[PDB]
């Protein structure tokens, strides 16, 4: 949420100080390239917050998604029962047990709800949220998690490294917003006649600005292959969205 | 980041399309036509929220927050005649200035520049009647010139007004014109200052209306009213994101983040299955359609609410909001379906982005067939052919300068050397969002700062 | 428990009855993987193929106990090697198999003996369908690819090469096609028939069980089996050769549509080499009709040999 | 392995509507389209996925398109089946009622309106996901219906080169319309020469025939004569649409079937049946009885390629042999061809009304033998002579063919060609001196 809340203010701020330029540039020619690399470096802010905010939204549609299965299979067991009679046990060989006895279908030679108490309610959440933990994105420093190939790092890591990269992208953009803002104030005093040093500020801010994209597209790449090499259908799906 | 939105109805089509929303807001959220919601103010528990919209003055009355704004009365009488308590008297702006005389947009202009002070006051009072404020909501009505003139003052003064706020806009194109020298002035004076001011504007085309609303109804005659009863169904799913809050998307600023890559492209194109809130929804339960389907009738032109005329178009933010009982893994199908036959610039890795909302707890429930609705939001360069009708209009009328005894009258000009120069101020400027929205079609856009750091 | 149930399902996961288009729709999903991991080495990562087995028995109906219990396994012997293991014949391909895990109290009556008798049918089974399959997959690119079925230019090497193929591909089908009604006949139904008119008002479930294994040990005793593995195991290397011949045909075919020699050589080696193939086909066919002519076994007979006799 | 039916002209949508209603009627499904079955069991040993798309409402639209030049039977089909069909599916070319019964008109309109049936077909390919080709039903005598399939045809070899398509053509009868129907009669048959994978032949005077024999009343409607088009090709398809264990797909079929391309025209029979009495030897006695046949045999003794016979009832394998060896006895096999005989016992639909004569085991046959090259050879010597010594046919031509009428002469010179030749190929390979190359 620090994260999404710092690109809508920036993404704000951006919007804010463009229509301010849009509205007292009268003509300006000087102005127009310097208005195409800041529409530029806000698409590519752009797409970095679109990068996080989809990350946020499919991290919230799996927890929501354990949510509704807790709601809807354990909160309500008794209400709406899945009718699966049979209890499976799959191990890591892929061998499937059949857990204590079968039950005949319901056949009793004849010639009230199944709610959870207190210490079951308590174990069914303390359940839930180790299926919450136990989740590959959220094993954070473990051994039973695989890290990325040609990477050495696991893919939580790997996800904090992007969390600070786009913090970094997002503090530089800060800067970049701020330095433009001073060039705003010189055009507004000046007609084109000072802020030769603002003006090369903004062009090191944006060589830099293209320097960590091109890192974090680098990083971006790596993660899409790792999460393409690792077999799960829901990393392939999600490097494929990204890609 | 969730802020209340208020409605700004203008011109005849605008007052009938913020009509018809309010009446599709007050069936959804059980709230009628007298103003006083049907539902007992002791359920206080609501999923939705009629803050944004609805001002809550006593527990079981909520005024919307819309301000209606025309130059004909009669219109106006006759929707608060309808609506008894439903809207606000005092949010009700005419002017007493009679009719409207002629279509031209100055005329719009100078009614709205010289009765400015009315409707700022009136927008200053519902600003301070709230607290928590994010953007107006402005029905243009492009064909019409007196509302384009009305919408284009307003956009002219809340952009210096309220510098903070995120504008949008819509803007109602018709199909055929009947003075198309007038309607295309109109049209090019109302999108110059779409460009200059307004953050977002979004485009509905009659034609595709006209056939909607001819394919999906029994009766072969069209009605404007059951026709902006399409635009008014459009408004609502659009805002059903902030009135039902989601997981995912719960502001309007966060919707045209992923919609609004930069100031310069703000046109959009929607797009909607046979809807089941309109008046002949009887026909919709023998389809037999999933989300896969509806996700395909919303990528397929015949559904789109603007003229297609799609050869290869180019995309660039395309969002997807579907309500109802949806299926994560036929939404994954239908993604992967749609990601091999949807046209992806090579320049942008973004693909299209999919929400889904929750349906009303009030509204009436549908069979299996179509209980599950789509809405489709594309950044498509297809709206360049609708305005390069007009600009050919345009560059072959304007070499002799018809009907230039119209917009000559009421506006800051009355000569008409004066008049030229704005017009052709207003060619050159939609010539060159042409050119850049050409230009962004290409791959060179993003090159552009590639080559030269 | 629904023993009738029961039956039907086993009938249809191991014997593949009244469920061939289940089976033939899973080789033609499988086509690729199944062929990599038997050309490969124990290397070769079954991971997609376990993934798409598991997607396909949960898209399967959940009321078909077995076959949502039904798992796959890989083994480190082909199937002439378990059948030399478990017989006194002699012998990395179709290293394949599945397995059911029977519980209680239906292990006392289901054992593994039975079991291991419905992989080895199953296995069997398999192989027969995979090399028709392979057969079918053959007859269809010949006869739509239009690199094959066009001709011209004076050929006259169409009526040598792509006739002859055409006549031995016919030959190979009224065989392996024939042998497999046969089967499927004269075993199969009629032991499907006897295991559904059996449990008629039974006495004894062990009366049952006695009758289901003394079915599956006739069915493994059938002379006509015996018989063919050891002929069986050439006719498919036979037809191996037969199907990469025509993958280097259809190669080749596009390069020789059109003004050199060594395009004349190569036809020339192409159609040597599929002379020489069709008759050493034609040597083996002639011993397997003095095989199974010396073999004791007769309708059944009579219309296989009727089939693999040439006019 | 799913297969769309393509329903051409208006005895194509006869035809069409004659099958779905025997398979409506055999999987219950009925004519609402809805699961006649109960909700109870779902363990089905049917196949109605390449035929049926089961929707959300579990009911089973029948994967067909309709293409005629003629709305009105395509309506009155809508009318019979109201619910059944999808209206999406739906082809009448926008261009009113049917004009002029030569295939030039046709062909015309197919190329015309050929982008609306590219999308339908496109449509209903990606609408699924197992494919394996397309099934025609149609006739060439008229000339909108032969043009359409040609056009159709060639728009499936050259966008599909990898599904297979067969087709069943119902060839017209000793009648008057033959000196102008012949020409579309012929132009089918050359474009089924060129690009067409399958065909299934159909005489219209031996369908007649039979129909008079079959039934009481002498006066045979066109109607009985789609019926029993829709028992034979619900016989053919009966081993599709009930696989157990050894078919499952049309491709082993015509595998078995058809031994190479320039030879794909089968005649099929079909007895006995109405529209344990018959044992299966009389059964397949009957199959080999030319006076079971769907087409004109006119041949005593023709020269037997490939057989092949599905029977369907309760059978034993002593009657089986029996007959077995006296059709190897009686029909005479080419001494360069294998002399096969495949047997496939179908099993019969439960969920199917009990057909009349009860327990009364049926058998179908497919043949490719010389009693198809009779039929054409009659169709090829009346053309030929309607041609050398009647110049009437440039009077009735549409677009490129009515620009110039010089162009059709070639075009029809070329079909008289084509067809001279397989003839020729089909008398040489009636021929031990056929094979003669490799030995
Ligand atoms: N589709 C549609 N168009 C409308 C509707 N109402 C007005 N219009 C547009 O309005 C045009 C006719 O002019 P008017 O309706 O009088 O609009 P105006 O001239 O600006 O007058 P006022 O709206 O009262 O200010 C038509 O070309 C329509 O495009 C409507 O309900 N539906
Ligand atoms: N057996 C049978 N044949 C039919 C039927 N309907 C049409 N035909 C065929 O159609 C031929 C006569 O021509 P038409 O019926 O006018 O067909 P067409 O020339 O294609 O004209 P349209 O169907 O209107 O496009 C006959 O020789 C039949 O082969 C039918 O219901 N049953």
């Amino acid at each position: 949420k620090k994260n999404n809340y710092f690109y809508q203010k920036e993404m704000l701020k951006s919007n804010d100080i463009i229509r301010s330029f849009k509205k007292i540039r009268g003509y300006n020619p000087l102005i127009r390239d310097i208005i195409n690399k800041l529409s530029r470096i806000s698409i590519l802010r752009t797409q970095f917050q679109q990068f996080n905010s989809k990350m946020e939204s499919y991290y919230l549609n799996c927890i929501i998604e354990e949510n509704f299965k807790e709601m809807t299979r354990k909160l309500q067991r008794t209400e709406n029962k899945s009718q699966n009679q049979f209890d499976l046990i799959r191990l890591n060989n892929g061998t499937i047990e059949l857990n204590g006895i079968l039950t005949p279908k319901a056949e009793v030679l004849t010639k009230i709800e199944k709610t959870l108490n207190i210490d079951e309610l308590e174990s069914v959440h303390n359940t839930f949220l180790t299926n919450i933990l136990s989740h590959k994105l959220f094993a954070t420093n473990t051994s039973e998690i695989s890290v990325g190939d040609y990477s050495g790092q696991p893919y939580p890591t790997s996800l904090v490294l992007l969390l600070n990269s786009v913090y970094e992208f997002v503090k530089v953009y800060c800067n970049l917003n701020d330095i433009g803002y001073e060039i705003f104030i010189k055009m507004n005093l000046n007609d084109h006649e000072a802020s030769n040093g603002l003006l090369g500020k903004f062009n090191t801010n944006l060589k830099e600005i293209v320097s960590q994209y091109k890192n974090f597209k680098d990083r971006l790449y790596i993660f899409r292959a790792d999460l393409k090499n690792d077999g799960d259908e829901e990393l392939f799906l999600l490097s494929k969205s990204l890609r | 980041m969730g802020g209340e939105i208020i409605t700004l109805q203008a011109g005849q089509c605008g007052n009938h399309v913020g009509k018809f929303l309010w009446s599709q807001l007050a069936k959804e959220h059980a709230i009628g036509t007298d103003g006083l919601s049907q539902l007992p103010d002791s359920s206080t528990e609501r999923d939705d929220d009629t803050k944004p919209f609805f001002r809550e003055n006593s527990r079981n009355k909520f005024t919307p927050r819309a301000i209606m704004m025309d130059s004909e009365p009669s219109v106006i009488a006759d929707v608060e005649n309808t609506f008894r308590g439903f809207f606000d008297p005092r949010n009700t702006w005419v002017a007493s200035d009679g009719a409207s005389a002629g279509n031209s947009w100055a005329n719009g202009y100078d009614i709205g520049t010289r009765n400015q002070d009315d409707i700022l006051n009136k927008i200053d009072k519902e600003i301070d009647s709230t607290d928590n404020f994010e953007g107006f909501q402005l029905l243009h009505s492009v064909a019409g010139g007196t509302g384009s003139g009305l919408g284009s003052n307003l956009l002219e003064a809340l952009c210096d007004r309220y510098p903070k706020k995120i504008l949008t806009t819509y803007s109602v194109f018709p199909a055929r014109s009947s003075e198309v020298v007038v309607q295309s002035y109109n049209t090019i004076l109302a999108l110059r200052r779409l460009i200059e001011d307004s953050d977002a504007t979004v485009v509905f085309d009659n034609a595709s209306l006209l056939n909607i609303s001819g394919k999906v109804f029994r009766n072969p005659n069209i009605d404007l009213q059951h026709t902006n009863q399409l635009i008014s169904t459009i408004i609502s799913s659009v805002t059903n994101s902030i009135r039902f809050p989601s997981y995912m998307y719960s502001s309007m600023s966060s919707i045209y983040s992923t919609l609004i890559p930069s100031p310069e492209l703000h046109f959009l194109s929607p797009s909607f299955t046979p809807f089941t809130s309109d008046y002949i929804h009887d026909d919709i339960a023998h389809k037999g359609h999933s989300s896969y389907d509806v996700m395909l009738d919303l990528l397929d032109p015949s559904n789109s609410l603007v003229s297609t005329a799609m050869n290869n178009p180019t995309y660039f933010n395309v969002y997807n909001t579907i309500i109802g009982n949806v299926e994560p893994r036929q939404i994954s199908r239908a993604m992967t379906k749609l990601q091999q036959r949807i046209k992806f610039p090579s320049w942008s890795s973004s693909a299209m982005h999919v929400n889904i909302g929750r349906r009303s707890p009030y509204l009436p429930l549908q069979p299996n067939e179509n209980e599950v609705s789509g809405m489709m939001l594309s950044n498509m360069s297809t709206v360049v052919n609708v305005f390069e009708n007009a600009c050919n209009t345009f560059d072959k009328v304007f070499a002799k300068g018809a009907f230039l005894n119209n917009y000559n009258v009421g506006d800051l000009f009355q000569s008409m050397q004066n008049v030229q120069d704005e017009f052709a101020e207003s060619r050159e400027v939609v010539q060159s969002l042409m050119e850049d929205y050409v230009a962004a079609e290409q791959d060179s856009y993003l090159d552009d700062v590639l080559v030269d750091d | 428990y629904d023993l009738i149930n029961v039956l039907k399902h086993l009938q249809q996961i191991f014997l593949g009855y009244q469920s061939g288009h289940n089976v033939l729709k899973f080789l033609t999903k499988n086509m690729g993987e199944l062929t990599k991991h038997y050309r490969n080495d124990n290397n070769a990562n079954y991971d997609k193929l376990l993934q798409n087995f598991e997607l396909e028995r949960q898209s399967e109906n959940p009321n078909n106990l077995m076959r949502q219990l039904l798992m796959i396994q890989f083994d480190t012997e082909t199937l002439p090697q378990v059948l030399s293991h478990y017989l006194q014949i002699y012998p990395a391909i179709y290293h394949l198999k599945f397995d059911i895990n029977i519980p209680y109290p239906l292990n006392i009556i289901i054992s593994r003996t039975c079991m291991i008798k419905y992989q080895i049918i199953l296995r069997y089974q398999l192989v027969l369908q995979y090399h028709s399959r392979l057969l079918d997959e053959t007859w269809m690119d010949l006869n739509k690819t239009p690199s094959w079925k066009y001709r011209g230019y004076s050929h006259t090497v169409k009526r040598r090469i792509v006739r002859a193929t055409r006549v031995l591909h016919a030959k190979m089908n009224h065989f392996i096609k024939t042998i497999m009604e046969y089967f499927n006949q004269n075993v199969i139904d009629k032991e499907v028939y006897s295991l559904e008119k059996c449990y008629r008002n039974p006495t004894l479930a062990v009366a049952i069980q006695n009758e289901l294994e003394g079915g599956l040990t006739n069915i493994m005793t059938n002379r006509c089996l015996s018989d063919l593995i050891p002929l069986q195991l050439q006719i498919f290397d036979i037809v191996y050769k037969f199907c990469k011949f025509i993958k280097s045909m259809r190669a080749k075919l596009c390069q020789l549509d059109p003004q050199e020699d060594a395009a004349l050589e190569l036809i020339q080696k192409l159609i040597e080499y599929i002379s020489n193939a069709s008759s050493i086909f034609r040597k083996c066919l002639i011993n397997f009709t003095q095989e199974l002519s010396t073999e004791k076994f007769a309708a059944g007979i009579e219309r296989v040999l009727y089939s693999i006799v040439p006019p």
